[PDB]
């Protein structure tokens, strides 16, 4: 896998935060 | 959505020619990159200089041909769209100018101007932006469908079956876009009306120090637009989310189905890979087509008012066909009663019955608000009576041709309007054939406007502003009288035409009424508050409360004590 | 432009949010393809169900995140554009209201409305589409140039050739594009003025039967606009064609250079082949970047009329601070001469000198064009005399505060202009607060209350646009009431009884019943000028 694992979990956290904010709005 | 496509019917041949080039360009863009790669690989591979030169020129020729095709298609499309825009705007303005008189009381000037000049341009821009993209991506998707069918048949069928499920939400949402855009257009029109009304009549605003009030009105109009724009932005974001989710769902479902069949051995991996490689691009094209739809709904919403104008049936009789060679100004009122359309319960005129004859002057007098200007408007065929008949030379007014009737009947108006043109054009306004400079000078001499016009540096070529602010009141009234006289009408209407004229300029009107040798060729309806101008009239009608109370000559009305006698004996 | 940025400064947080979302979307889009390729490889032989699901899951995750970020970015950009448009509209309209009266003779109302409605959208629409493409292309170029370091000498060869070739023609193209855009806007304004005039004066046009003439005029204006549009489109198409030709030439040159290098052993066939794809993408991205930059510059520069209007200084004296708690009402003309600014070297008034005193009525008479309305305008500080002074209580009229001055000196115009709205809004026009009893008393003083009761809604009945739904005498009575509401110290009556009947005219002859105000009467009927204490005769702009 070319992308490092830390960046993958960072994007996972970003997507989770976006979904949480969208549900909170 | 069918009403939008109606405006494109005139340019069908050009659109078909554009579509053929679109198909050719799509096929080229499909095939040229593959040919370029093969030629480049062969050129890079072992070969003589002749092989390298032969392969090099082929790619250049293909690219140049593609560029030329794109250029030609773009030119044709842009020319057609420009013609469509011009035709649509012209048709909308022409339809607007055909409505009845009370239509312009219900709709204000700035509102109509915003509808005519701004809504049509927005509709044309949306149409020209979206039609080419729709055609381009529909052709590309149809091209990709063949390769998808080649790669695998059943997977293509399940993709096609799933496809209609992605269009359920936009179909149920587009009405919201329609209503939102309608509200946005209405708010913009209201702001435009406020701006136009404030910018005209600036001296009145300045003399009362009310600039801040006009600014506050404008800001109040802008607040609603801001409120609607917030919702527009939120809807844009939501739609963009939904389109991408819909695309991802297809891209994942097809992969899941392919994974299952590859395991059971019912399909070959070599076919599956080449199927999905183009399924990717087909989903992209479907996403673009999905994103087009809300813009179409918005465009449908933005054109409601102008299409209502185009489809509206005017509430007035159409033009007639009679243009008699010789006409005399015999006008007969027969029990005429009238009420304004916006307030039909109140009768302004009741049972009028009088006759105008050539060579005679009839005066109409009364208190303010009695309805004299209403009689003048009825005589000019601006409105139709609610009861009774109004005949010119024995026939109803709507039976004559529109331009012929207004050549035969002319009026001045209580507070005359002039347009932002030269003095020569103002006097000769509305005439089918231009009069010579001798006739215009004769009319200006008759009206008394020649004295001040000749003193101007440019004379009859002097430009006046859109409201005639560079002229004084008396000069403007004299110009209006000259405009009325140039037509040689058989019926002349003078609605308080001496209100702004000085003592010297009233002698011109007196000589015109009672001394000119042209009296015998016309009948005059004289409306005035200046009672000394009335003494020589053949008949005097006293109008009070919409009914004629007294009638007769000056001597007869003075002998019988009454309303006219009381009005004359003011002290 | 520097000014547009300082104008859009209040929208900085939203722009920052949009930029952040765009960065996140680009980050997700740059990694989706790797997992797409992993899926394509897994499906292509040596199938493994476990690694298939992981790749599909990662693709789903990255696509979801990128889509959400892109949607947020688009929403933010749209809202920013709308806010900028509304702010520009408000500022332009506020600036127009401060100009001198001579400004509105030069211009036309329809053209000003066109500037408000069309030029502002052109100004505002530079944000959404250009910024995203700019940032995406910049990121792609920066990333792609780094990958290409596999053959360094060719890159220097490249940056020296492909980049500066396009600079020469774009200088000409941008100038031509800006000129054509400016001409298009001028033509659009001219076309709008035709509709303005035709709709505004509909009844006169119908009375002369000249609707088809107006339609023909509008169609001619539309034809001019269409020709300008076609010219712009054709020039853009030619520019794009020339760009494609230049790109093809540059591509052929490096193909030749790269093939020459490969035969010399500088690089393998695999390195050369991978170099060309990057070459093809980089050229297009650079061309798109430069095109978008030029388009932004031209679109910004095409709207200089709005900027010029928004900063023009009116030809008026500095605002005055005077606001005495008490005012006598003595008006003095001291050798006043005036010529209209739009047509100087044509004097209207020549050395007038007179005095108006409280408790007295002065009559000003003369022929048409003598200059009586000009005197009334000068008294109200609507114009400045070219020579001499106009004094109110021994101080210049221009030194008084604007609202106070027009609260104390009130006039009735020759042909009164009303506004769309209720009767009680036209009465008490320009007053922040006014009780109903004052409105009723003023209407009674003007003899307007009798016809107001006959209307269906009383004083709340809607007066039409320009007062078109009233008789002339009723409109004049409403104007008189509007003047009388503010009980001014100085009252000017410019032909205020022209449209009234004799019975109402003789009832209003007592303009100074209280005897505490200064009244100036301009009239042609010498019956009303008989009771004046002082009579001034004006002939050719001179007293006699
Ligand atoms: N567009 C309109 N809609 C409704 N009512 C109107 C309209 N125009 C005029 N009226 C009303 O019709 C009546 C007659 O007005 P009109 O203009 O005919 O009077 P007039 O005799 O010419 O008056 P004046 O002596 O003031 O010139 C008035 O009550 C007036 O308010
Ligand atoms: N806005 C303007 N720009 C240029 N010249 C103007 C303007 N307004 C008026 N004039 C000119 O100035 C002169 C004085 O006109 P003014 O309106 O003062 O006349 P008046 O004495 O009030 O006449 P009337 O009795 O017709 O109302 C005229 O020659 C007129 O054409
Ligand atoms: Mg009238
Ligand atoms: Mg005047």
């Amino acid at each position: 896998s070319e992308p490092p694992q830390a960046l993958v979990v960072f994007y996972v956290a970003l997507t989770a935060v976006m979904v949480a904010v969208a549900l909170y709005a | 959505v069918r009403r939008l496509l109606g405006c494109l019917g005139s340019e069908t041949r050009r659109l078909s020619l554009f579509l053929v080039l679109v198909v050719l360009s799509s096929l080229g863009e499909m095939a040229i990159p593959f040919f370029t790669g093969r030629l480049t690989d062969w050129i890079l591979q072992d070969g003589s200089a002749d092989t390298f030169t032969r392969n090099l020129t082929l790619m250049s020729i293909l690219t140049i041909a593609s560029a030329v095709l794109e250029f030609v298609g773009d030119g044709i499309y842009n020319n057609t769209m420009g013609h469509v825009h011009s035709h649509l705007q012209g048709e909308v303005f022409g339809a607007v100018l055909r409505q009845e008189t009370e239509f312009f009381q219900q709709n204000q000037t700035g509102n109509i101007m915003s509808r005519v000049t701004e809504d049509t341009s927005t509709l044309s821009d949306s149409l020209s932006e979206n039609l080419s993209l729709f055609l381009w991506y529909l052709v590309r998707g149809l091209c990709l469908l063949g390769i998808m069918l080649w790669g695998s048949v059943s997977l293509t069928m399940v993709t096609l079956i799933t496809l209609p499920l992605l269009f359920l939400l936009p179909k149920k949402v587009g009405k919201w876009y329609q209503l939102l855009e309608v509200q946005v257009r209405e708010s913009l029109a209201k702001s435009s009306q406020v701006a136009i009304e404030a910018l005209s009549a600036m001296p009145t605003v300045r003399s009362f120090a009310n600039e801040e009030g006009e600014a506050q009105k404008f800001r109040e109009k802008l607040q609603e637009i801001k409120t609607l724009n917030q919702k527009e932005a939120v809807a844009y974001a939501v739609n963009s989310w939904t389109t991408s989710i819909s695309g991802m769902l297809l891209k994942v479902g097809i992969l899941y189905i392919g994974g299952q069949l590859v395991t059971s051995g019912a399909v070959s991996s070599g076919n599956l890979v080449t199927f999905v490689l183009y399924q990717m691009q087909f989903t992209q094209a479907v996403e673009v087509l999905l994103s087009i739809y809300p813009r179409v709904q918005k465009a449908v919403g933005s054109s409601e008012k102008i299409f209502e104008y185009l489809d509206r049936t005017p509430r007035c009789p159409p033009s007639g066909l009679l243009t008699p060679l010789h006409l005399e100004g015999l006008v007969q009122f027969q029990d005429v009663s009238f009420a304004y359309p916006n307030r039909p319960d109140v009768l302004v005129l009741q049972g009028l019955t009088f006759t105008l004859r050539p060579g005679e002057v009839t005066a109409l007098v009364g208190p303010n608000g009695s309805g004299k200007s209403t009689v003048a408007a009825l005589l000019q065929n601006l409105y139709q009576p609610t009861g009774g008949q109004l005949l010119l030379d024995g026939k109803p007014l709507p039976q004559y041709e529109h331009r012929y009737l207004h050549r035969q009947v002319a009026a001045v108006g209580q507070e005359p309007q002039v347009f932002g043109r030269s003095l020569q054009e103002n006097i000769a306004y509305g005439l089918t054939q231009k009069p010579t400079m001798e006739e215009i000078t004769a009319a200006a001499v008759k009206s008394g406007a020649h004295s001040f016009i000749s003193g101007l540096p440019q004379g009859y070529d002097t430009e006046v502003d859109e409201a005639g602010s560079q002229l004084s009141g008396g000069q403007r009234q004299a110009v209006a009288l000259a405009r009325a006289l140039i037509r040689k009408p058989c019926v002349l209407i003078l609605d308080d035409a001496t209100s702004a004229l000085d003592a010297n300029s009233q002698l011109q009107v007196e000589q015109l009424l009672y001394e000119s040798p042209e009296r015998y060729s016309r009948s005059v309806l004289l409306i005035t508050q200046h009672l000394s101008l009335v003494e020589q009239a053949d008949h005097i009608l006293f109008l009070e409360g919409g009914a004629i109370r007294e009638g007769g000559t000056h001597q007869q009305l003075m002998e019988k004590k009454g309303c006219y006698w009381a009005m004359v004996q003011a002290p | 432009m520097w000014r547009l940025l300082k104008l859009s400064r209040p929208d900085l947080p939203l722009l920052v949010a949009a930029f952040f979302f765009l960065v996140l979307a680009v980050l997700g889009e740059t990694l989706i393809p790797h997992y797409s390729g992993r899926v394509i490889d897994i499906l292509g032989g040596d199938f493994d169900p476990h690694a298939f699901a992981s790749a599909i899951f990662f693709m789903c995750l990255f696509s979801f995140g990128s889509s959400l970020s892109a949607g947020c970015r688009g929403g933010c950009f749209t809202y920013t554009m709308s806010r900028i448009n509304l702010r520009i509209r408000e500022q332009l309209f506020s600036s127009l209201l401060r100009q001198d009266l001579g400004f509105f003779q030069e211009t036309k109302t329809g053209e000003l409305n066109s500037r408000l409605s069309s030029d502002t959208t052109l100004m505002s629409n530079w944000l959404p589409l250009n910024a995203n493409v700019l940032l995406r292309s910049l990121v792609k170029v920066v990333g792609l140039y780094g990958f290409m370091l596999s053959i360094s000498p060719r890159l220097t060869l490249l940056s020296l050739l492909h980049m500066p070739f396009t600079i020469a023609a774009e200088k000409v193209y941008n100038t031509r594009h800006q000129e054509v855009l400016r001409e298009i806007q001028d033509a659009v304004a001219r076309a709008g003025q035709v509709v303005r005039e035709a709709v505004g004066g509909l009844q006169t046009v119908r009375s002369f039967g000249a609707e088809e003439h107006e339609v023909c005029r509008y169609k001619e204006a539309l034809e001019q606009c269409r020709q300008l549009y076609w010219r712009r489109d054709l020039e853009r198409a030619l520019y794009l064609l020339v760009r494609r030709v230049l790109h093809l030439g540059v591509q052929m040159l490096m193909l030749s250079c790269g093939l020459q290098q490969m035969q010399d052993g500088e690089l393998t066939q695999g390195s050369l082949l991978s170099f060309m794809i990057y070459q093809e993408s980089v050229g297009s991205y650079v061309q798109t970047l430069v095109y978008i930059y030029g388009d932004m510059l031209s679109n910004v520069g095409a709207a200089e009329k709005v900027f010029s209007y928004m900063d023009r200084q009116p030809n008026l004296p500095s605002p005055g601070t005077l606001a005495p708690t008490t005012l006598q009402g003595v008006v003095k003309f001291q050798d006043v001469s005036f010529a209209y600014p739009n047509r100087p070297d044509r004097p209207v008034l020549k050395g007038l000198t007179f005095t108006l005193r409280p408790g007295e009525v002065t009559a000003l008479v003369g022929p048409n064009g003598s200059g009586k309305s000009t005197v009334a305008a000068l008294l109200q500080n609507l114009y400045q005399p070219t020579g001499g002074q106009v004094l109110l209580d021994e101080k210049p009229i221009s030194q008084y505060e604007h609202c106070y001055l027009h609260s104390q000196v009130v006039s009735v115009g020759q042909e009164p202009v009303l506004f769309s709205g209720s009767v009680r809004n036209n009465i008490a026009y320009g007053l922040q607060s006014c009780e109903d009893d004052k409105v009723m008393a003023a209407a009674q003083a003007a003899h307007a209350d009798d016809f107001i009761q006959e209307m269906e809604h009383g004083i709340y009945t809607d007066v039409g646009e320009k007062g078109s739904q009233l008789a002339a005498g009723q409109k004049q009575r409403l104007a008189i009431a509007r003047a009388l509401v503010r009980d001014p110290r100085v009252l000017i009556l410019d032909q205020a009884t022209s449209a009234l009947d004799v019975q109402c005219e003789q009832a209003l002859q007592d303009w100074n019943s209280r005897g505490d105000r200064t009244v100036l009467v301009i009239a042609h009927r010498l019956q009303t000028v008989q009771r004046a204490h002082q009579i001034l005769v004006l002939q050719e702009g001179k007293l006699q």
